[PDB]
RNA sequence: UUAAUUGCGAUAACGAACGAGACCUUAACCUACUAAAUAGUGGUGCUAGCAUUUGCUGGUUAUCCACUUCUUAGAGGGACUAUCGGUUUCAAGCCGAUGGAAGUUUGAGGCAAUAACAGGUCUGUGAUGCCCUUAGACGUUCUGGGCCGCACGCGCGCUACACUGACGGAGCCAGCGAGUCUAACCUUGGCCGAGAGGUCUUGGUAAUCUUGUGAAACUCCGUCGUGCUGGGGAUAGAGCAUUGUAAUUAUUGCUCUUCAACGAGGAAUUCCUAGUAAGCGCAAGUCAUCAGCUUGCGUUGAUUACGUCCCUGCCCUUUGUACACAC
């Protein structure tokens, strides 16, 4: 199919969604399933 | 006991080695010279248009013997200031980078500082006696 | 070997480390002396622990002082302490106790942040507002 | 042969048990060495909402990443790259073995 | 009201019909400073720098303290 | 609010009915003997358990 | 090769997608836990189960 | 250079002279509100006294070419000597006839 | 400390370009009345004239003033780097050109009167009189007309 | 302006609706050893030393 | 009495539990222990200069030697309100004085009880019941517009309304964080150009290289002048570049010119008791590019309270109720 993107098209990695991304962290997901996945990132959470 | 830089105050010995070059020794001419802002957030050339380059010389050779190693990409960013952009805030603006590099060219064949290996230039022995003598006169010319 | 005895002090974000060895009794910082620290107001504040006792505590003795970080204010706020702990380092280390005891309580009972440092730290930032203790404009109706 | 151990693990309690028991197996023989340099904490900013729309307050939070690396040095020629190369590895730690 | 200003004329070139009377009139001044002459010799800031500095030169005043937009000054007593 | 709650409360006249004839007045060794007896969890709350085993010393002289 | 810091958060993410993964088909045996040991030449998963013998 | 004495000396007289000794309260009433004038303490006096001199130099050397340098220094001395002219003392006699009104 | 006589030479009026200049101020912030000129290139014809800086206008004679007009007409010949004009690289010729104080209406009408002519989104808006730039004028600007 | 120095020694308590104003017991130094309740706007305790404009006033409380 | 059913004490109650408290982290001190060229300090060597007469300022990883005080957290210690005098059945509890890092639970946060909203979300989910559509499909996708449009009214925000200033030259000091592998990020140094920007290389997967992020607010030298003016750049015109398949309703950056309202904003309203507000800047989120926003950090850093329920609200006790979907 012709397409060009190349310019931002990243999805989530979980989800597979558009939406606001995080991104530049290693984990290119979206914030609800970042939420609802615990102890993985910044699980401490001393502060 | 001998007299360094560092025991003499900053304004009046940047002043004494500008008139020491603006009396004696040729340091060169920029070609745009009073016609230009020395920076990109200014917009007024300096007022002292006949001069503002051998003190110019004398603020960077002062600096370039206080400092080791920095370039003229370095000194942008030493001598930038906020810039009003228009309804913006102020954000730093470094300085114009051919204003520097003109100065230091320009002080290269005088030899007050030679190029140094991995970046920056160092001082050489022929452009620091001097720098450091003038500290050694300044301070005896008020009285 | 050589007699010489190093402190340090502390503000908001400036460190004074502070070299202190007997000689022929001189003083500077970041190889520039006392009487160009560059506060053209505070230049008496840094005086202040060096003279009121008198110079014959500094006869022939060398200290240096090296400060990084912190504001302008902060800066010279750095060296003060770094002096007069050093000078207490000095009469800790080769002079008696008559003449500590007394150089002491002229330090204590005149200025606490001569030699006592400043545990007054920034707050941190709270979400909701720009400042520690600010809040944003609530505009209800 | 310039053997260097590099540790890198999230619990604090744990490369502190691993730093001791390497330390501990190479004072075994000689084996001169340094001890333990402490490099700064280097704690990760994620910052995310609590709400998922834009429905409530504006609230925030901080989740961070206390990632603790003590790395040693040791000196000494080819037995010591076989008498050390032993793990003492457990979960949530990782080593990186590298030479000279 | 706000009616329309006085445009205050502050000298800003000396000459020779003005510049006489400073030598005469200045005198017997307990206080003198750059901004009682700006506002009573009706003279600029700068040129009272310079002014003054001119008339202490014939050793009547002397700086004592100066420094940045600021200068103290007292008369021959 | 310096106002002291029943954990150091139940912890302190527990210690006093059964381990009196072992501390005194002292402050610091008061913190020390602390380790002596039962185990208890929090460094923070020997300084305050401490304080009030010497405190109630203090009223029954 | 890569940095630490991005190794030390793909196995993260790595580790959050083997966890997510076996709930979604062992779910009916006795799940419990996974965990993750990172080691030369070798890497170790281990899952925290009940009835090992069934899906053994 | 101008009154030769100690300038310390003369703010600190100018402290004691520009301080207000009484002032009038609040008082609710109910649908009009009514002002009831009692004594104020030292402590108050001598804090709202370096005010009204700070805010009485203020707008004299504001949108004027005279500077803050030598209008605090003609305020203090007017102050301290009593001359009915500048905005402190004109500020003190002004909430003193008020609390008289209303004592 | 420098004293110079002011003798009748002064005058409180001023009039250079066909347009209306103020005096008893400097020189080089007098050009800047006289529109088309700005504070950047006021400073720039100023030096290139070899006139002193701190000179009143007033007190100013006829062969500095034409010295100091004379650039404005074409600066290009007095070795200029030309990139202060206001005119350069113009549709119709090419050249480097500054308008003085009574041709820079001129030239924005004979430039708004082709953007008219020619239709475009730029000129349409202009003629109408709103925004041309993209700038939001929805909830901006409303106390304009 | 006649004034009379006032002699502190207890506070009574802060009164006021808005809480500004405080109850303190003031003496007199000359003629002492007696005893007028007065208010007072700026922050008192024992021990201080205050000028009145006029003696003769009692208030009981302000609002 | 305490911020706290937080404690004393009384008491048809006893025994209790959750929350708070407790707990953890961060910012604080350690010249006490292990310490450390991916942080340094001093000295010994090489080398440069100033007065040379005794010193000072420097640079140098294969020139080494000793140390962790300044830089980093590990085990840890350290203030619990500890003493006096006042107040209290003189019990809880409160106030003023001395070492200092700390006497508003050391400050600030995290977690944060039962029950409820018929508060928001089916536009996060390959979690969704029901209804609808399911093939010129409401499925996916391609092209071009739209979410930016103004006769207008409102809410968070930035420049302001100039002399504690504007402008240009000198001194010019921080912290948080981020950064490329089968990809192309942060970019140092040299050279070219007023500027943006362009070329050749160097160092780094990171306390090491960007970066001492040499930032700004700040002070020193000058010009200006009380003038809708040198404040202010809305408003537009032309030219120079970057991002990208494409940027026109200027993405954005840079240069010149045009130089309007705004001259301290009337009802009313917002935040605030110390490094706090406020002034100022930096890193990150959105990003191929674009901060006037937000999240974190840093610089300078006030006056005013140590009180009250009068307005706006909260908790406990008593009383009244023709309310109970509950003023």
């Amino acid at each position: 199919h012709p397409r060009r993107y190349g310019k931002g098209s990243r999805q989530c990695r979980v989800c597979s969604s558009h939406t606001g991304l995080i991104r530049k962290y290693g984990l290119n997901i979206c914030r609800q399933c970042f939420r609802e996945k615990a102890n993985d990132i910044g699980f401490n959470k001393f502060r | 006991p001998g007299v360094s830089v560092r025991d003499v105050a900053a304004q009046d010995f940047i002043n004494a080695y500008a008139s020491f070059l603006q009396r004696q020794g040729k340091l060169e001419v920029p070609g745009y010279v009073d016609i230009v802002k020395t920076s990109s957030g200014n917009e007024m050339p300096p007022q002292d248009a006949e001069g503002w380059f051998y003190k110019r010389a004398a603020s960077v050779a002062r600096h370039i013997y206080m400092r080791k190693q920095v370039g003229v990409g370095k000194l942008n960013k030493l001598y930038g200031g906020a810039k009003s952009r228009g309804v913006r805030p102020y954000k730093h603006i470094d300085a114009s980078g051919s204003i520097n590099r003109k100065v230091l060219q320009a002080l290269e064949k005088i030899g007050i500082v030679e190029i140094s290996p991995k970046g920056g230039r160092r001082i050489s022995e022929n452009g620091q006696r001097d720098l450091d003598r003038i500290a050694a006169q300044t301070l005896e010319e008020d009285e | 070997a050589v007699p010489s005895v190093q402190t340090f002090g502390k503000k908001k974000s400036a460190t004074a480390v502070a070299h202190v060895k007997a000689g022929k009794g001189l003083i500077k910082v970041n190889g520039s002396p006392i009487t160009l620290v560059e506060p053209e107001i505070l230049r008496f504040k840094v005086y202040e622990p060096l003279l009121l006792v008198g110079l014959d505590k500094f006869s022939n003795i060398d200290i240096r002082v090296r400060v990084t970080g912190g504001g302008h204010v902060s800066q010279v706020y750095a060296i003060r302490q770094a002096i007069a702990k050093g000078l207490v380092a000095y009469h800790q280390k080769y002079v008696d106790e008559q003449s500590k005891n007394e150089l002491k309580k002229a330090f204590t009972s005149y200025d606490r942040t001569l030699l006592i440092a400043d545990s007054r730290r920034p707050e941190p930032k709270k979400f909701g507002g720009k400042g520690a203790r600010s809040r944003f404009q609530k505009s209800y109706r | 042969i310039k053997i260097r151990i590099t540790l890198t693990s999230t619990k604090v309690k744990q490369l502190e048990n691993v730093s001791s028991n390497i330390v501990k197996n190479a004072e075994q023989h000689n084996l001169v060495k340094k001890g333990p340099v402490r490099l700064p904490t280097k704690v990760l900013k994620i910052s995310t909402r609590k709400t998922p729309n834009g429905e409530g307050s504006k609230t925030w939070e901080t989740y961070e990443m206390r990632i603790h690396k003590r790395y040693i040095d040791l000196e000494a020629p080819v037995q010591i790259v076989k008498r050390i190369t032993q793990i003492t590895i457990e979960p949530g730690v990782d080593v990186e073995v590298v030479v000279a | 009201k706000k009616s329309m200003k006085d445009r205050a004329q502050h000298a800003v070139i000396l000459d020779q019909e003005k510049y006489d009377r400073i030598l005469k009139e200045v005198p017997t001044y307990r206080y003198v400073s750059v901004s009682v002459l700006v506002d009573r010799l009706k003279i600029g800031g700068s040129l009272a720098r310079i002014a003054l500095r001119h008339l202490e030169k014939e050793g009547i005043i002397k700086p004592i303290s100066k420094h940045s937009k600021q200068a103290i000054y007292t008369r021959a007593t | 609010g310096r106002v002291r709650t029943k954990t150091v409360k139940r912890a302190s006249k527990a210690l006093i009915e059964r381990y009196y004839p072992k501390l005194t007045l002292d402050f610091q060794t008061n913190k020390r003997l602390c380790d002596e007896i039962a185990t208890i969890q929090s460094k923070r709350l020997r300084n305050k358990i401490a304080g009030y085993t010497t405190h109630l010393m203090k009223r029954i002289q | 090769l890569i940095s630490k810091k991005r190794k030390l958060v793909a196995d993260g993410v790595f580790y959050a997608e083997l966890n997510e993964f076996f709930t979604r088909e062992l779910a009916e045996e006795g799940y419990s836990g996974v965990e993750v040991r990172v080691t030369p030449t070798k890497t170790e998963v281990i899952i925290r189960a009940t009835r090992t013998q069934d899906v053994l | 250079v101008l009154t030769d004495q100690n300038p310390i000396q003369v703010v600190v007289d100018a402290i004691t002279n520009t301080g207000p000794r009484e002032d009038t309260t609040r008082v609710g009433g109910g649908g009009a509100a009514r002002r009831q004038a009692v004594d104020v303490s030292p402590l108050r006096r001598v804090n709202q006294a370096i005010a009204l001199l700070t805010i009485g130099a203020r707008e004299a050397a504001f949108r004027n070419i005279k500077t803050i340098a030598e209008t605090l220094a003609e305020e203090l001395i007017n102050a301290a000597k009593g001359s009915s002219t500048s905005y402190a003392i004109k500020k003190k006699d002004e909430l003193e006839r008020v609390a008289k009104s209303n004592r | 400390s420098l004293v110079v006589q002011e003798q009748g030479s002064f005058q409180h009026i001023l009039r250079l370009l066909n347009t209306n200049v103020d005096g008893n101020i400097k020189i080089v912030y007098a050009l800047t009345t006289i529109k088309g000129v700005g504070r950047r290139y006021s400073n720039l014809v100023c030096k290139k004239a070899d006139v002193d800086l701190h000179k009143r206008a007033g007190e100013l004679t006829q062969e500095e003033l034409e010295r100091i007009v004379q650039i404005m007409q074409n600066p290009t010949h007095y070795k200029i780097p030309a990139w202060f004009l206001n005119r350069q690289n113009d549709i119709t010729d090419g050249k480097d050109y500054h308008t003085l104080a009574n041709n820079v209406e001129s030239k924005l009408r004979d430039d708004l009167e082709r953007l008219k002519k020619i239709r475009a989104h730029r000129g349409i808006r202009h003629f109408w009189g709103l925004r041309v730039r993209g700038q939001h004028t929805k909830t901006t600007g409303r106390r304009r007309a | 302006t006649p004034v009379t120095l006032a002699k502190v020694i207890k506070v009574l308590g802060r009164t006021g609706s808005r809480g500004g104003v405080t109850q303190v017991r003031v003496e007199f130094l000359e003629d002492t050893s007696r005893t007028i309740v007065r208010n007072v706007k700026g922050p008192v305790r024992e021990n201080d030393i205050l000028v009145l404009m006029e003696s003769e006033r009692e208030a009981r409380r302000l609002r």
